[PDB]
């Protein structure tokens, strides 16, 4: 596996007609698969991350939003990138996107990281899109490798000891990081449990404090709930993915928690812009927004 | 959903030798899943907002050490607790006779004549491995004078939820 | 802070323990982020347990507790101890997980009487060569942490019971550490270990050795001296075989998994090895053809896992594995399952998932205890008759298979529970489905060749969730089709000719 020249096809597109297919010989993305998920299980569930670092939300399957990211805030390793989960489903081109994902979470294992988000579950990706990609492309046992890397991947990450990121949300269940380290993997999201709740919860503003999603899966919370989760644990920042907003990042609850979608023109429908951050030494944030 | 305020907190001890599958069990209960992987146990707290007979409560079950070489922190957890789940494989001939032992224990820390805890029998679904028969269970349960569970852990999950279900009710009734 | 561009409590129980003289003061998970400096008076205090409060730094005052052997520490926030911690010439008994910690304080290595040491899940990343002054320790554990080597002083900790180093990204072990003789407890598990020393052999008394998730190549032969192991585990390790240390093992051996390694065929040595196994994981490495007879010393055996391979025929001595109760053959490349399976007399659970199984073999109607027969992607033509017999079976499923009819014993499965039939491309099914009073769930979705369903088929009430969202249905109206699957449940109830 040359993580290097497989980096080298897909970036070969860059810069082109939107849209264009990228043709790996599947033992790539198997192979890309059977070795990122060693570094995913290496590492501990809950991360712990230094500055400098760029974070990100969620890019549906689309690669020339992808690129984009890379040139506004700069390729690796001049940087630091996180990614919030969900890069799967929705759209066209997932297969791309999630190969160079994974191509530079095994070249920098330090520098790069990436969470886990809903669309990672075997039975979500069924549904919206990422299982029919797998069929007509490559193969239907390709599909089975993904959703068993898939269920390897991080659920949280501590950055400077200050900002807590997760692609859902909180849980009724954390009353400490301690059961996060506790979590055991490889694991498949439950309808119910501490980490459904992180791969599928949502701030909801209405709720003083607890209520139902409108999907029915887990359950929101409200403003009370983060700040009380981060005056007890001592942070100050929870950043957020999963849902759709239209500038790219949004504020939730005083800033304390704050979204970031990064896919703009979501599948084909959306008016959205897509927005990145950077965090430096000094922990101050800034925000790289993509054009609508 | 769950209760804003003035929620019971039930500390549930499970307690047991080394492969009785404490670990399992209680990560089953938690997680929907079965872990196939024996690691030794120190202290592992868990935490659960769970309804139980139209009553929320949380279920705060802490897994215990079991093996003398980590049992030096052991005493001190089993002060803490309300309840106990003596858990016993009915595959281990050995965990079935330290029951009393653990029994001794438990009324020895607690300093109590009766506390409320629940023999459990886990690994039932090895039934051709199956060494403690229900009849010489129910016989040791009612010796003691305390409720008997058929439980096992792996998927599908067998009375896992019935088993710390039962003992809240239990505890609640004193 | 980031930019963008208890103690009340505490006191009272010192107080209490102070009147009563008690061996014992508990103040563990009442958040103090200070212990306080009062602590110093209670000098006759046995144990003292400050685990999972607020604590970043001890006070100074802890020396003065002279008469104290055992304190708890973990799940705080420490990075530091003090150095008047050395006065207490009585410790055995160190709590110390789940911290800051940055690196071993240099004050533990100024403790004799230390005996069990709980470092674990900190950011230390080296260990410093004076432990010697720490003989007396027989407990060490490092569980998530980021050392890189070991110090060559750790081999005369000949007092050390147990040595639990996991996910501490270690490239080398010292060639010294088998010179303790008193370890049975080793783990080093998700750390980056290339070899292992050939020491550890000297290793009289060892049980449980954790070495998964590390880049070994190879294991050492004399690790075979150790016959007080129990389970083997190399799961994610680069190794392709094995200097026969299983028969020398062959003592007290449980369970072997040689998971998602770069194997090739199986160990090299005698049948034998697997004597007194009870379980398997193959899972995830290429195996091409097992062996005649290299199973017919394991006279116990509960499971095998054969899953991501590169099975092409299963042994001609496949019907030999009486004692085996569960199988696993999915994701692999079978193509025709042979007659000697009427043999697995007690086999309750097989999964042939992800093959090229055109056709059932008549052997199946022998097997009475099976209860599962997952069969997916197989592309199966029709099922043979032999279904009829066999009456254990609680849940199997046909997805993604070529067969347009059934067998017409289907009647005689009344423990059935999970039926899967959908997307096979399905025309007709017979009328016994009727008998079967005791499923709850079943799949038809995406078949384009049903247009009726059974008459027989409304008997069955108990039935709780249907999923037909995707089916055509050109006999049947719309209306009650697009209803829902509880409008056909009462169409079935009455408007059928059955009462
Ligand atoms: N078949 C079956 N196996 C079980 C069950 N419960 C636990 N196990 C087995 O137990 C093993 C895990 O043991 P564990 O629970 O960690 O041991 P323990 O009893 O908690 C004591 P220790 O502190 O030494 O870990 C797993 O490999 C699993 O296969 C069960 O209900 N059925
Ligand atoms: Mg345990
Ligand atoms: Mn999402
Ligand atoms: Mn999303």
């Amino acid at each position: 596996l040359n993580i290097d020249s497989i980096i080298q096809r897909l970036l070969e597109v860059r810069g082109s007609k939107p849209g264009k297919n990228v043709q790996l010989q599947e033992n790539e993305i198997r192979g890309l698969c059977l070795k990122s998920r060693e570094i995913f299980l290496s590492q501990p569930i809950l991360l712990e991350l230094e500055a400098p670092l760029k974070i990100c939300g969620d890019i549906h399957g689309q690669y020339y939003d992808l690129l984009r990211l890379f040139e506004y805030g700069g390729f690796p390793p001049e940087s630091n990138y996180l990614f919030l989960g969900d890069y799967v489903d929705r759209g066209k081109q997932s297969l791309e996107t999630i190969c160079l994902l994974l191509a530079y979470k095994i070249k920098y294992p330090e520098n790069f990281f990436l969470l886990r988000g809903n669309h990672e579950c075997a039975s979500i990706n069924r549904i919206y899109g990422f299982y029919d990609e797998c069929k007509r492309r490559y193969n239907i046992k390709l599909w089975k490798t993904f959703t068993d890397c898939f269920n390897c991947l991080p659920i949280a990450a501590i950055v400077d000891e200050k900002i807590f990121c997760c692609h859902g949300g909180l849980s009724p269940d954390l009353q400490s990081m301690e059961q996060i380290r506790r979590i055991m993997r490889p694991t498949d999201v439950p309808d119910q449990g501490l980490l459904c709740d992180l791969l599928w919860s949502d701030p909801d503003k209405d709720v003083l404090g607890w209520g139902e999603n409108d999907r029915g899966v887990s359950f929101t919370f409200g403003a009370e709930v983060v700040a009380k989760f981060l005056h007890k644990h001592d942070l100050d920042l929870i950043c957020r993915a999963h849902q759709v907003v239209e500038d790219g990042y949004e504020f939730f609850a005083k800033r304390q928690l704050v979204t970031l979608f990064s896919a703009p023109n979501y599948c084909g429908e959306f008016d959205n812009a897509g927005a990145m951050m950077s965090v430096d030494e000094t922990l101050m944030c800034s925000f790289q927004i993509l054009k609508p | 959903a769950v209760p804003s305020d003035n929620l019971p907190t039930y500390k549930l001890v499970v307690v047991g030798d080394g492969g009785v599958g404490k670990s399992a069990l209680t990560i089953q209960f938690f997680q929907k899943i079965f872990v196939p992987d024996y690691d030794p146990t120190i202290e592992d707290s868990y935490l659960k907002h769970t309804e139980i007979d139209n009553q929320w409560a949380i279920l705060d079950v802490l897994d215990t050490a079991g093996q003398e070489e980590f049992s030096a922190m052991r005493e001190q957890y089993m002060r803490t607790g309300d309840g106990f789940l003596i858990v016993y494989s009915v595959t281990d001939k050995a965990s079935f006779e330290h029951v009393d032992r653990f029994h001794q224990l438990i009324l020895r820390v607690k300093d109590r004549e009766s506390f409320p805890m629940i023999l459990v029998a886990n690994k039932v679904d090895l039934m051709h491995l199956r060494k403690i028969t229900r009849e010489q269970g129910k016989e040791m349960a009612t010796k003691h004078n305390i409720p008997y569970i058929e439980t096992s852990a792996k998927d599908p999950p067998l009375n896992v939820d019935k088993a710390f279900h039962d003992l809240v009710r239990v505890i609640r009734q004193q | 802070g980031v930019a963008f561009s208890s103690n009340a409590e505490v006191i009272k129980e010192l107080n209490k323990c102070r009147e009563e003289n008690s061996m014992r003061l508990d103040l563990s998970k009442r958040s103090i982020h200070i212990l306080p400096s009062s602590i110093k008076e209670l000098t006759q205090l046995t144990e003292l347990y400050l685990y999972s409060n607020k604590l970043q730094s001890l006070p100074a005052e802890v020396g003065c507790l002279v008469n104290l052997m055992t304190l708890a520490l973990s799940e705080n926030s420490l990075t530091s101890l003090p150095d008047s911690l050395d006065n207490l010439k009585k410790l055995r008994m160190l709590d110390l997980r789940h911290n800051k910690l940055r690196e071993i304080p240099s004050v533990v290595y100024r403790l004799d009487s230390l005996t069990t040491l709980y470092l674990r899940f900190n950011r230390i990343t080296t260990v410093e060569k004076d432990i010697k002054n720490l003989s007396k320790l027989s407990m060490l554990s490092i569980r998530e942490n980021k050392i890189k080597q070991l110090p060559a002083e750790i081999g005369e900790l000949c007092n050390l019971i147990t040595l639990d180093v996991a996910h501490n990204q270690l490239e080398h072990l010292p060639k010294e550490i088998g010179n303790c003789t008193q370890i049975t407890n080793l783990d080093l598990q998700h750390n980056e270990l290339l070899d292992l020393p050939d020491t550890i052999g000297n290793l009289s008394s060892l049980s449980r050795l954790g070495l998964r998730y590390n880049r070994l190549s190879a294991i050492p032969r004399s690790l075979a001296k150790c016959s007080a192991l129990e389970e083997l585990n190399l799961e994610n390790n680069n190794i392709s075989t094995l200097p026969e240390s299983l028969l020398s093992s062959l003592v007290k051996l449980n369970s072997l998994t040689l998971a998602r390694n770069c194997f090739q065929l199986y160990p090299v040595g005698g049948p034998s090895q697997f004597s007194t196994i009870y379980s398997l994981n193959m899972e995830h490495n290429r195996i091409n053809k097992i062996p005649f007879g290299i199973f017919s010393r394991a006279k116990v055996l509960s499971k095998l896992n054969m899953k991501d391979n590169q099975l092409t025929s299963l042994p001609l001595d496949f019907g030999t594995w009486t004692s085996m109760v569960e199988l696993n053959l999915a994701t692999n490349q079978l193509t025709k399952i042979p007659e000697d399976v009427s043999g697995l007399v007690s086999l309750e659970v097989l999964i042939l998932s992800n093959n090229l199984l055109k056709k059932l073999p008549h052997g199946l109607g022998n097997l009475r205890k099976l209860r599962e027969l997952d069969l997916e992607e197989n592309k199966l033509e029709s099922l043979p008759n032999e279904i009829a017999y066999l009456k254990d079976l609680q849940k199997l499923v046909l997805t993604n298979n070529q067969l347009t009819t059934l067998p017409r014993g289907i009647g005689h499965l009344t423990n059935l529970t999970h039926l899967g039939l959908g997307e096979n491309l399905l025309t007709h099914l017979p009328e016994e489905i009727g008998t079967l009073e005791n499923l709850e769930e079943l799949y038809l979705n995406d078949n384009p060749n049903l247009h009726s369903l059974p008459f027989e088929l409304a008997l069955c009430s108990k039935l709780s969730i249907m999923s037909i969202e995707n089916c055509p249905l050109s006999h049947l109206p719309p209306q009650i089709v697009a209803g829902g699957p509880s409008f056909i449940i009462q169409f079935l109830k009455m408007q059928g000719p059955y009462r």
